[PDB]
């Protein structure tokens, strides 16, 4: 599952400057319920 | 209504008459179907009947749909008075006829 | 009520209130209302573009402003956010009904399916295939 | 009535929808209407 | 907006024009208490004129949103060469609450999700013609593919995202594709052919 | 000695262009999609099991 | 209508009378024969007798 702690939004930073500053947000993490449950592979080869 | 001389063909009148037309057909229509359904959903309503004189609580649900009502918006201020006369020479009418 | 165009929102799809899928009102309402509905046990609960561009249309006023009643007093009003969906609250197998929803902060008061979008917009000089018509501004 | 586990999937599509519908009307609309009052009062030109 | 020094304002003829031309087909195509009125010619069918009267009017006037149609039609018609209406037969299916409808659905449409072949001239001697339309997932289930429901042209989008600049059709309006209720493109064709 | 006056003499030539742009993009997310999403307000989460 | 004095025989007025007449037999009578075969094709219809 994808737990969002702030979710994506369109803003800037600070002012007073001499350009035209944009910026978006999107403050997100990884979550798993039982280490066991899902599985990885790695491929490769014997020496 | 004023063919009398007040005639109305200025192109700046018509693009003003536009506008307050979008805003009946779009807006104000819009309010009074919203409320009518509203209405004709919920609670328990009374008219003051005259025939026998007394609050008669008509079931809401028992009125009519949208579909069947016409409305209108904008009304003179006056309207009242045309009524009337619109009553009396019918008045004078129906008296002519004595069938 | 009349509903200053600054507390709205809606989805960029849409062109008119039968065909949106999501819209929204922010609306500031009492503790009193919210207690009516929820979490009675707590009620210390405690965006700015709306605030900025409703504040600007005179100068005098400010929305976010310390209205100075402390906020424990139940009487206290507070944002939320009311909705309008088309979606699965359901499995998506149902049909997609059209939701009322209302919301504070990580709280969901109460749901209701309705047919319906309570709102009605006023416009001089609309545009076709749209939500948002023209404005004096626009044109002067 | 709807189970939890539904309305903890129902905050995250109706946040995300509202995260974009603020995204488009602020663009669209909302910074356009700060400045027609600014010009409607006459503090706008320099 | 030439260069910086040039002050490039800009006139506005074609809206001050199309402006005034929508203001008088509004005055006259939407001003009445009513849209039309048909008329027999005899006395034997005049019963049924007033019904269809009724019918229509209320179909397209008391039902469907008849003034934001015409007005559509006219406005965003007038700098876009043609415009369209289009109508059907609806089929809306809701303890049993099972209620269900059709009624006759009448649709302005943008003449940018409109397709012709280069040899007609009129809706009659087209060999082809087709319509873009943005439709829900649930039409579709209720015609195909249950099992199945990820499915997922652009000058199109870009000409009607230019009749303002707020909007943009293609945008992601934020609903989650999965959902039922999403809405989808698909290709409405009318076609002369030999599926014989 | 070009006796005519193709456009190719031309100076100040105002060229046309396309109105759209091609971006092939490939934007799978399959995962992103498949994972659902769950709103929380601290950055720091935990569970026990 | 008005031959009391307003006798419209403006050049400018005529040539706008012209695209409503056209708007008229293209499009509006085509929508109303359109519904009125749609309609007399399909369902069951009431009248308040």
């Amino acid at each position: 599952t994808q737990m969002v702690l702030r979710a994506p939004k369109r803003t800037e930073l600070a002012k007073d400057g001499s350009y035209e500053k944009w910026m978006i947000e999107m403050e997100v993490g990884l979550r798993h319920r039982n280490p066991y449950a899902s599985g990885v592979l790695f491929t490769a080869a014997g020496k | 209504a004023y063919a009398t001389v007040g005639l109305m063909m200025n192109a700046a009148q018509n693009r003003l008459r536009m506008v307050c037309r979008n805003i009946a057909h779009n807006g104000m229509v819009e309010l009074m179907r919203g409320i009518y359904n509203l209405i004709r959903e919920n609670g328990e309503v009374p008219i003051e009947v005259q025939t026998p004189r007394g609050m008669i609580q008509v079931n809401p649900k028992q009125l009519p749909a949208r579909h069947n009502l016409q409305v209108v918006v904008a009304i003179s201020p006056n309207e009242k008075a045309e009524r009337a006369q619109k009553l009396i020479s019918l008045k004078q009418l129906i008296a002519a006829d004595a069938q | 009520e009349y509903v200053p165009s600054e507390q709205i929102f809606v989805d960029e799809h849409a062109t008119s209130f039968a065909d949106a899928q999501y819209f929204c009102h922010r609306v500031r309402r009492s503790k009193e209302d919210l207690v009516a509905m929820g979490f009675p046990k707590d009620e210390i609960e405690a965006t700015t573009q709306s605030t900025v561009a409703w504040s600007r249309t005179d100068w005098r006023q400010d929305i976010d402003a310390d209205i100075g009643t402390d906020t424990e007093d139940i009487a206290s009003m507070v944002w939320v956010y009311e909705h309008y969906i088309r979606t699965g609250v359901l499995d998506k197998n149902k049909e997609s009904k059209l939701y009322q929803v209302i919301q504070a902060g990580e709280h969901i008061l109460h749901t209701e399916e309705v047919t319906h979008i309570p709102f009605v917009t006023f416009c001089p000089y609309p545009i076709p295939g749209s939500f948002y018509g023209q404005s004096v501004y626009d044109i002067t | 009535k709807y189970s939890e586990e539904v309305l903890d999937e129902l905050r995250v599509d109706l946040q995300r929808r509202f995260n974009y519908a603020q995204g488009y009307v602020d663009m669209a609309v909302k910074g356009y209407a700060r400045e027609a009052w600014e010009y409607f009062y006459g503090n706008l030109p320099a | 907006p030439v260069t910086a020094g040039s002050s490039s304002w800009v006139d506005r003829t074609v809206w001050e024009s199309v402006n005034g031309t929508l203001q008088d087909i509004i005055n006259v195509f939407c001003s009445g208490d009513e849209a039309v009125t048909f008329v027999a010619d005899n006395q034997q069918d005049s019963d049924a004129a007033d019904v269809a009267t009724k019918l229509v009017n209320q179909i397209l006037l008391r039902d469907n949103p008849g003034y934001n149609i015409i007005s559509s039609a006219a406005q965003e018609c007038l700098v876009t060469r043609n415009s369209f209406i289009k109508y059907y037969w609806d089929e809306q299916t809701s303890v049993t609450y099972e209620q269900t409808v059709k009624r006759v659905k009448v649709e302005y449409v943008p003449s940018e999700q409109i397709f012709v072949d280069e040899h007609a001239t009129s809706f009659a001697d087209a060999q082809y013609f087709c319509h873009r339309v943005r439709r829900s997932k649930e039409d579709l289930v209720a015609m195909g593919f249950p099992k199945d429901e990820i499915e997922a042209t652009t000058q199109s989008t870009v000409a009607w995202s230019r009749t303002d600049w707020r909007q943009d059709i293609d945008a992601d309006i934020g609903t989650d594709t999965e959902d039922i209720a999403s809405m989808v493109w698909v290709y409405e064709h009318y076609i002369r052919t030999g599926v014989l | 000695n070009p006796t005519l006056f193709v456009s190719y003499d031309q100076n100040g030539k105002k060229l046309s262009f396309a109105n759209w742009i091609s971006v092939l993009s490939p934007q799978d997310t399959p995962f992103v999609s498949m994972t659902g999403k769950e709103s929380i307000n601290q950055t720091i989460f935990s569970w026990q099991t």
